[PDB]
């Protein structure tokens, strides 16, 4: 019973807690197909897999909070 | 117990100008012993006291 | 819990002959265990053969009174606590048997294992081995009877306490 | 990374012709009877021929399309059978009355007397293996959704069989794909288990659980709808299921509690049915979907991110166990048995959890309401996982022959297990020592008190107490989950643990199983006799390379008689002897835990409830005196309950009658084979060669009496096959009466 | 010739005695049906 | 007793005598090959023989001690009545012996 | 003597007995080309050394069963003593 | 007063620090 | 210990002494045969009854065989 | 469960100082 409020970006901020935190964590973090340009040392898999994980990190804490 | 016991044991054994580096100790034991667990316990009486 | 810390082992071989069939772990050789078994009444040094089975058979003689008399079958009437006494007198001279019948067949050496480096020298003669089995029964029926002495009045040595 | 060869093997008749193409020494022709007999031995092993592992791993996986075609015409087949000849249809309308059919017999010997009457005016067989649950579990109303699916099976039948001969005859893959087990496990872990279970949990939602709860209602089975009318209109999808018409979109703003009342939490059985919430199934294969997806993308593929199993395995190394698992990915990236040990021995183990997690949680409408088909259907499944397990231990003594490398495999946990095999073995060996002194002597205890009429001596409900309390505590916490540790549920998770009676007409579906002195005994005769059987097993697997014995033991093979009558007798020290040693144990296991399900659950779970809720089981509730003595398993459960299988002679249960004494017959006759030996038979066979040779009927391919690996052979699948088949014909013609 | 490996392939040993075997049985089997009970010659 | 003295899988079997194991996985093995292995065979022909002139001397008597013919003459024809009217059924009084 | 080094494991369990100390012994000696991986017939793998080696083994079938093993090597010079308890040390294989 | 089951879990939990200082006073020397 | 028999047909094969594996056999010259020697078993106190020297011979019939006699530790296999 | 002062405090009583004296008193005296 969340709908969709303005200030229901947390997992904007999950999201954005990821690609900060596995920067610094991938072994190989460019493999093939990049984002040509974009800030950080990503392809394009690399950056789809923080967002990903960072969109299922949120679903897990926005449904913790009721 | 065993903290004391791992920080005998060769490689996690800290060295002696660990221990002679008096300016880090401040600033961690002042921000974070005295300042973080008076906050803490601030954080405790709010909440719970 | 790292332990030296990230390194090295335990399982290092016996004696550093890997080629002996035997290792040395923390069951073999923790300082803990290696003082143990190294002082009971069969291993400890400054022992005569009869000093050692008269400890070894007030130990065996004394907890056989225990599943005889709370589970043999006179075990609800009035003698439940002498027909343990009796069972446990009568299992020992059995064991008696057993150590003299083992004494006199000439027995072989005994071993030294690796948290024991020798055999306590009084276990290699007939002779050795016999007063180990005199001891036993003098040290077994006592230790019997002591158990008996105890169990018999459980309420009188709490309210003596 | 596909690289495919482009046609390898041509498809011709020719090696059709000659039997035996495939080894270059039994090709030759055959000289006597022992190349008959190896020709169906080294049939499917693809591992002798050469030493190209690219070779080899091409025909393994074109012949795992040849066992997904017979499994596909096999089940499209049960199908068919039960779209023309069955009684699926009146089955439906009445599930506590009408009994399941399939199997119409042809009339022509008087074998008409086996077509007996099921109820519904059909006359056959009553099956048990529980079909028409499974078909009301998918929500098959009528008859054509039966053909179309039997029909849709014979044409999945046929591309697996096309496939088969696509991928090996025309385009055969090369070595390194199928060396890319983290691309395996990506694309097996999501798309046939994740989707699979994602798709399916879409069948229950948007089909099945609509059509059983208008079953539940108890409307009609014509009158209700097509299952396609559910998705066209969808105002039938909110007449019931009323959290239905906010439609996808609280799914994508995280309301998820909108769809509250068909993924609900109920936690228990339907009491209507007596099967499982079809509602709880759909959150559950939904939730199990999920799951799967996410950690289906954790190996690593062509696009850099992912875990490397090379790196993760060899992190975890001790100070114990030296260098660790530093090494075993070689194994299982090389060794096809290697991982054929390892998906045997754990889908073995699955497959008895399986049996565990389904007498307990009926998941089916109207499984627990039938006994024949619930007591069948655990000890199906118990015996399959239970082969499978040998097998495991079977396939890894063979690795160890013929696969093991000392230069890869050096200080690592599999090496270290071999230098301490000694205290291994002989530490396993006093545990099943002592577990046979302190469970079974104390049925010979019970045996001998009450025999001496002494009662109160024995170890009993009434005299000597020997109460289970780590299972008796594990059952009160699992009676006290819901509101406690789960909140979130309603009742436990089965009635097995605690609740109470849930009654279906007037059979229990479930009771709670209270544990006692007798299920103490026989929860550690149970623990005996496995690890007895892991002794056996592990020692064939730890000793398959050498012992103090056999220095050499690797260097004769994996599968040898002997090395003759030295050092005393060396007969059966092979890796395949203990396999063949082992399979008595599973067979001696396996048949008491089939024995205490099938005399535990009639005496203290299955039975009729009265009015007033007064459960009155079948046997009368005497598992608790009786069971403690080996004269009780004989008089209340062997003698007692084979009153309907003998009996049954002029009636319909005839065939159960004359398989129960037909496999008494099978077990004695392998007897012939375990306990002779081979160099009597041949010496025999010299004596009827000669009134062969006399008559001139002297035949070119010599006769050899059976080798001595072959005579252990045929002696262990003559045993199994007749000691199960007993128990195959007792428990059916037992629970066809009082069920 | 593809289709003298079809008649060396029907004439081995398990194949041809398949064969002949069910020739054999639904011999026993036809003959059953029509003529039952044929417990002796009726003479 | 015949071929106590060799044969074709194993000549001069004399040199070894009586009672030997086998000799040896040779020539497709030789279990249980000596002479003495062929009285260890037939004991348990022996007392299976004696199993059935035993059970056939039983029941026949027991529907003679208790005035019941008939259950012998029509039911003894198949093995079901003898496995159902005669192991089955006389075992009740002895398996309650103590209950 | 014997004045043989001896391979690399770390123990095991089949190792020497009392035999060893009571009835007799025996021991194998190899000159290795290099340092690899053989197997032990007491179980388990090891490593040679380069040069002399040598292996106190319990029986005489554990010599011939390994020098198999090391003829797969280029390894055809494993001599097999016979020590006794007594010190008496004899030449067995092979017999010049 | 609390329960007669909840002294016996703290007497269990109270082994936990009487190893490790048994550990960390024999690390230090004897 | 056993007893090993070579009687004068066998060839000098040199199959069963490439068989025994406690080295019981060895060949010495023997003017008979076509290749020259003779299998002989100099060292049968150290034969275990194994049975691979009579399994690796051709000659029909076997030109060598063990007698199973009295059983002593080295004969049996113990490593203890 | 008050019966745990009938056997804690007689060991510690008891059983611990006669334990530590008879081991000390080994280890003070001890070339
Ligand atoms: C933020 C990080 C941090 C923290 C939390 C600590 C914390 C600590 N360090 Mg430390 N240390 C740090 C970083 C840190 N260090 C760094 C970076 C270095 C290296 C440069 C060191 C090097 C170092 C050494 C070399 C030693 C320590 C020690 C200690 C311990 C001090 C003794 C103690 O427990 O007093 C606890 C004190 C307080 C909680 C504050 C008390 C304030 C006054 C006295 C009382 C106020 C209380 C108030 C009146 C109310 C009380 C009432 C209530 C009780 C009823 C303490 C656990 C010593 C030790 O014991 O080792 C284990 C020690 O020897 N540290
Ligand atoms: C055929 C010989 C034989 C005889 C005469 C007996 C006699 C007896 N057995 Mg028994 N038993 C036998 C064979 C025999 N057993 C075998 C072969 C087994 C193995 C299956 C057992 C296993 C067995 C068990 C497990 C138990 C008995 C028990 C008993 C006692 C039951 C009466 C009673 O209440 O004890 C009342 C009397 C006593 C409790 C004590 C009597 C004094 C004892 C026997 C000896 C006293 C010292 C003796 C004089 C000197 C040393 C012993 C000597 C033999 C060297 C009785 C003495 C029960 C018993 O009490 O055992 C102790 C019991 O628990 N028996
Ligand atoms: C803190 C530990 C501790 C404990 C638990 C006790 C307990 C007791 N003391 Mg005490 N005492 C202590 C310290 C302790 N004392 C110290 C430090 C001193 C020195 C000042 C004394 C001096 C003292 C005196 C002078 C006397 C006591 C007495 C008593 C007993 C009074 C109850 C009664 O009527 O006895 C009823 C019980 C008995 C009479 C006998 C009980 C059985 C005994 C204790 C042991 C039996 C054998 C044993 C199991 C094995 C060998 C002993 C073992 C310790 C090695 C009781 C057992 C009185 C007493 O009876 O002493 C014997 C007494 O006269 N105490
Ligand atoms: C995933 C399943 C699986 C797979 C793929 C294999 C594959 C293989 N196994 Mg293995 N095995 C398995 C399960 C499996 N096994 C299980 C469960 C067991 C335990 C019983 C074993 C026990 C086992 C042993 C002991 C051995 C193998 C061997 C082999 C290899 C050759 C087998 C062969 O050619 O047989 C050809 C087929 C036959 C000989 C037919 C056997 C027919 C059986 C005995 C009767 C079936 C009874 C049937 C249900 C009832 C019929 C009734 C009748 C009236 C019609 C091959 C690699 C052998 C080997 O050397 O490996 C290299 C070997 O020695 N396996
Ligand atoms: C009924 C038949 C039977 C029995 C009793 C056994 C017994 C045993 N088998 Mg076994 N086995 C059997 C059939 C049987 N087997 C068959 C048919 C096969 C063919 C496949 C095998 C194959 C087999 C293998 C391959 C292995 C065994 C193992 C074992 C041992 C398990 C340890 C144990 O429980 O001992 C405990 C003893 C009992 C349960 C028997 C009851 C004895 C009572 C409690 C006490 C005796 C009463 C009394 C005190 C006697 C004294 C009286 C006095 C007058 C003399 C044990 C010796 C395993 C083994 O040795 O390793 C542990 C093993 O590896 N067996
Ligand atoms: C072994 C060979 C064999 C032989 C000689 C026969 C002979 C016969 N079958 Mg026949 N049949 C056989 C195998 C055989 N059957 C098999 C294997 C099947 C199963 C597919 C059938 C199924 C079958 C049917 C369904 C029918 C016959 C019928 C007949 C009869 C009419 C003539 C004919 O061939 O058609 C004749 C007596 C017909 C008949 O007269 O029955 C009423 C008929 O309707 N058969
Ligand atoms: C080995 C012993 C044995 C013997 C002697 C018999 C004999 C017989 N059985 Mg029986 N039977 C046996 C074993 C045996 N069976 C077994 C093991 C089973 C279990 C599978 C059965 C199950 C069985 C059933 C269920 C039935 C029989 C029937 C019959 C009768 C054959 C009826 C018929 O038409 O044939 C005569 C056949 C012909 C004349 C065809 C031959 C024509 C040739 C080819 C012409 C040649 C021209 C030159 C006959 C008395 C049937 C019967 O009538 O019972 C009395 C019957 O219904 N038996
Ligand atoms: C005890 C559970 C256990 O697994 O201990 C763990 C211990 C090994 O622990 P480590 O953390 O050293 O393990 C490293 C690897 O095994 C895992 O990467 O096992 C042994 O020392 C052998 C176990 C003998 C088991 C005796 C029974
Ligand atoms: C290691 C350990 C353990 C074990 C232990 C035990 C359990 C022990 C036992 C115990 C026992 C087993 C005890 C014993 C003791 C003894 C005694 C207490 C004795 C006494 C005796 C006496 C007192 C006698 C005397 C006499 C004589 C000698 C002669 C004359 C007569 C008379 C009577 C005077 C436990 C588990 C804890 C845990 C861990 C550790
Ligand atoms: C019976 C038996 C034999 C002899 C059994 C043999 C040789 C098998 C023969 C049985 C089959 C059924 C013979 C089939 C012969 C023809 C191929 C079939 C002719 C009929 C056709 C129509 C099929 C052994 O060699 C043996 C060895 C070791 C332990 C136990 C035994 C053992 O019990
Ligand atoms: S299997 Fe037969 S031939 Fe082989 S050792 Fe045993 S008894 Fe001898
Ligand atoms: S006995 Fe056999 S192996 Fe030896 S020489 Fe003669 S034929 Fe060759
Ligand atoms: S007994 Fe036989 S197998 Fe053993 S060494 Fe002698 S000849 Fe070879």
């Amino acid at each position: 019973w969340s709908p969709t409020v303005g200030i229901i970006m947390v997992i904007a901020n999950v999201i954005a807690i990821t690609f900060g935190r596995q920067t610094i964590k991938y072994p190989s973090a460019e493999p093939a197909l990049p984002s040509a340009k974009f800030f950080g040392g990503f392809g394009a898999p690399a950056l789809l897999a923080t967002t990903a994980f960072g969109h299922i990190l949120g679903v897990g804490l926005v449904l913790g909070l009721h | 117990l065993f903290a004391g016991w791992l920080h005998l044991q060769p490689k996690f054994r800290p060295s002696l100008a660990w221990f002679k580096s008096a300016e880090s100790r401040l600033n961690h034991h002042l921000a974070g012993l005295f300042g973080v667990s008076s906050l803490a316990w601030a954080g405790h009486l709010i909440h719970v006291a | 819990l790292p332990s030296d810390p990230r390194n090295r082992e335990v399982v290092f071989p016996a004696g550093r002959d890997p080629q002996w069939g035997n290792l040395e772990t923390p069951v073999n050789a923790s300082p803990l265990v290696k003082w143990f078994i190294n002082n009971l009444p069969a291993y400890r040094p400054g022992l005569t053969p009869f000093r050692r089975g008269l400890e070894v058979g007030m130990a065996h003689g004394y907890f056989l009174f225990g599943p005889f008399a709370k589970l043999g079958p006179l075990r609800d009437a009035a003698n439940a606590n002498l027909a343990g006494l009796l069972g446990a007198i009568g299992l020992v001279v059995l064991f008696t048997l057993a150590l003299s019948l083992y004494a006199n067949s000439n027995p072989p050496t005994a071993l030294a294992s690796v948290t024991v480096p020798n055999p306590p020298d009084a276990f290699q003669s007939k002779e050795g081995w016999n007063n180990f089995a005199s001891a036993f029964l003098i040290g077994g029926i006592g230790g019997a009877v002591v158990a008996y002495f105890l169990t018999s009045n459980l309420a009188l040595i709490q309210g003596l306490v | 990374r596909v690289i495919v060869d482009k046609d390898p093997v041509p498809t011709s008749f020719e090696k059709w012709a000659q039997p035996g193409h495939f080894d270059r020494t039994l090709a030759r022709g055959p000289k006597t009877t022992t190349w008959i007999w190896n020709l169906h031995a080294l049939a499917h092993d693809f591992d002798t021929h050469t030493s190209d592992l690219e070779d080899i791993s091409r025909k393994i996986f074109a012949a795992h399309f040849g066992h997904l075609a017979v499994v596909t015409i096999w089940l499209s087949g049960m199908i068919f059978h039960g779209a023309k000849f069955s009684n699926y249809e009146a089955w439906l309308s009445d599930p506590l009355n009408v009994r399941p059919s399939a199997q119409v017999v042809w009339p022509i010997v008087g074998q008409d007397i086996l077509n007996g009457d099921v109820g519904g005016g059909f006359h056959g067989i009553q099956i048990t293996s529980g079909l028409f649950q499974v078909w009301r579990g998918w929500g098959i109303t009528n008859s054509f959704q039966l053909y179309c699916t039997a029909i849709g099976g014979l044409v999945l039948a046929g591309l697996f069989l096309f496939a088969g001969w696509f991928h090996y005859h025309k385009r055969a893959p090369k070595l390194e794909w199928f060396q890319n087990v983290e691309s395996m496990l990506n694309h097996h872990l999501q798309v046939l288990l994740g989707c699979g279970s994602l798709g399916w949990a879409g069948h229950l939602i948007h089909v099945s659980a609509p059509i059983n709860k208008l079953m539940d209602a108890g409307v009609a089975v014509k009158d209700i709808p097509l299952p396609h009318e559910f998705i066209l209109n969808k105002s039938l999808l909110i007449d019931l299921f009323p959290g239905f018409a906010a439609g996808l979109t609280p799914f994508f703003t995280l309301n998820w509690g909108q769809y509250a009342d068909f993924l609900t939490f109920k936690g228990g059985l339907n009491p209507v049915t007596g099967g499982l919430w079809m509602t709880d199934i759909a959150h559950h294969h939904l939730a199990i979907a999920v799951v799967f997806i996410i950690a289906g993308h954790q190996y690593r593929t062509n696009w850099g991110i992912g875990h490397s199993i090379k790196e993760i395995l060899e992190n975890h190394k001790g100070p114990f166990t030296g260098e660790g698992h530093k090494g075993l990915y070689e194994n299982l990236t090389t060794s096809w048995h290697a991982q054929l040990a390892t998906n045997l021995a754990f889908l073995g183990s699955l497959t008895i959890i399986i049996a565990h997690h389904m007498y307990a949680m009926p998941p089916y409408p109207y499984l627990a309401t039938d006994y024949a088909t619930q007591l069948c259907i655990f000890t199906h499944h118990i015996w399959i996982g239970g082969f499978l397990i040998v097998g495991g231990a079977a396939h890894a003594a063979i690795f160890m022959v013929r696969d093991y490398d000392p230069v890869v495999n050096q200080n690592n946990v599999l090496d270290r297990v071999i230098r301490h095999r000694d205290a291994i073995i002989s530490h396993l060996n006093w545990v099943c020592i002592f577990l046979g002194f302190h469970s079974f002597g104390l049925y010979i205890h019970n045996d001998t008190m009450r025999a001496l009429g002494r009662p109160q001596d024995m170890f009993s409900d009434t005299a000597i107490q020997l109460q289970p309390v780590f299972a008796q505590w594990v059952q009160n916490l699992h009676t006290l989950a819901p509101g406690g540790t789960a909140p979130n549920a309603l009742e436990p998770v089965s009635y097995a643990f605690g609740g109470g009676v849930l009654a279906v007409g007037g059979k229990v579906a479930m009771m709670p199983i209270a544990l006692g002195t007798a299920d103490f005994l026989i929860h550690h005769i149970h623990a005996f006799t496995i690890h007895v059987t892991v002794l056996i097993l592990l020692k064939g697997v730890l000793f398959a390379r050498s012992s103090r014995l056999i220095p050499d033991k690797a260097n004769l093979g994996f599968r040898f008689p002997c090395d003759g009558p030295g050092r005393g007798g060396t007969c059966q020290v092979s890796g395949w002897d203990h396999v063949f040693l082992g399979l008595f144990w599973m067979y001696n296991s396996l048949s008491i835990v089939i024995f205490h399900f099938s005399w535990k659950m009639q005496s203290d779970v299955w039975g009729t409830v009265d009015a007033a809720g007064n459960v009155s089981h079948i046997t009368g509730g005497n598992f608790a005196q009786s069971a403690i003595t080996i004269n009780g398993w004989l008089r209340d459960f062997l003698w007692a309950q084979a009153s309907q299988v003998i009996n049954s002679y002029g009636s319909a249960l005839s065939a159960y009658g004359l398989m129960f004494l037909g496999a008494h017959f099978v077990w004695a006759f392998s007897l012939m084979f375990l306990f002779s030996g081979r160099g009597y038979w041949q010496e025999l066979i010299e004596s009827i060669v000669w009134a062969h040779n006399k008559l001139k009927v002297a035949p070119a391919i010599q006769p050899r009496a059976l080798s001595i690996t072959q005579g252990r052979a045929v002696g262990v699948a003559h045993y199994l096959l007749g000691g199960i088949a007993t128990t195959w014909a007792f428990f059916h013609a037992h629970i066809l009466s009082v069920g | 010739d593809q289709s003298s490996y079809l008649i060396k392939f029907i004439s081995t040993a398990p194949v041809a005695a398949t064969i002949w075997l069910t020739i054999t049985a639904g011999i026993l089997i036809e003959f059953n049906r029509f003529f039952p009970d044929l417990l002796f010659h009726p003479l | 007793a015949l071929d106590a003295r060799g044969s074709k899988l194993m000549p001069d079997k004399k040199d070894f005598g009586y009672a030997f194991p086998c000799d040896g996985p040779g020539r497709g093995g030789t279990c249980d090959i000596s002479a003495w292995d062929s009285f260890y065979l037939s004991l348990f022909w022996a007392l299976n023989t004696v199993g059935w002139v035993t059970f056939y001397w039983h029941w026949k008597h027991l529907g003679i001690w208790q005035g019941n013919v008939a259950q012998f003459n029509e039911n003894s024809t198949y093995l079901m009545g003898w496995f159902r009217d005669y192991l089955w059924a006389n075992s009740a009084q002895l398996i309650n012996g103590y209950n | 003597t014997l004045s043989g080094k001896t391979p690399l494991f770390a123990g095991s369990t089949g190792g020497l007995l009392t035999k060893a100390v009571e009835e007799e012994k025996y021991a194998i000696t190899w000159t290795s080309p290099k340092a690899q991986v053989f197997e032990l017939p007491t179980g388990g793998a090891a490593t040679m050394h380069e040069g002399e080696n040598l292996l106190y083994i319990a029986r005489k079938e554990y010599g011939i069963a390994l020098g198999g093993q090391l003829r797969k090597f280029k390894i055809t010079n494993y001599k097999i003593y016979r020590i006794l308890p007594s010190g008496e040390t004899t030449f067995i294989h092979p017999a010049d | 007063s609390i329960s007669d089951t909840q002294v016996y879990i703290a007497l269990v939990v109270a082994l936990i620090p009487g190893l490790l200082a048994w550990r960390l006073a024999t690390e230090l020397y004897k | 210990s056993h007893t090993v028999k070579i009687y004068d047909t066998c060839i000098g094969c040199t199959q069963c002494v490439r068989a025994c594996p406690t080295d019981v056999l060895e060949m010495v010259p023997w003017d008979g045969c076509k290749a020259a020697q003779v299998a002989s078993s100099p060292r049968t106190e150290d034969c275990v009854g194994c049975k691979r020297c009579e399994t690796a011979c051709p000659t029909d019939f076997l030109s060598i065989r063990v007698y199973l006699g009295a059983e002593t530790t080295r004969s049996m296999g113990l490593a203890y | 469960a008050s019966f745990l002062s009938s056997i804690f405090v007689p060991v510690i009583g008891w059983v611990v100082p006669i334990a530590t004296f008879s081991f000390l008193f080994l280890y003070i005296e001890r070339e």
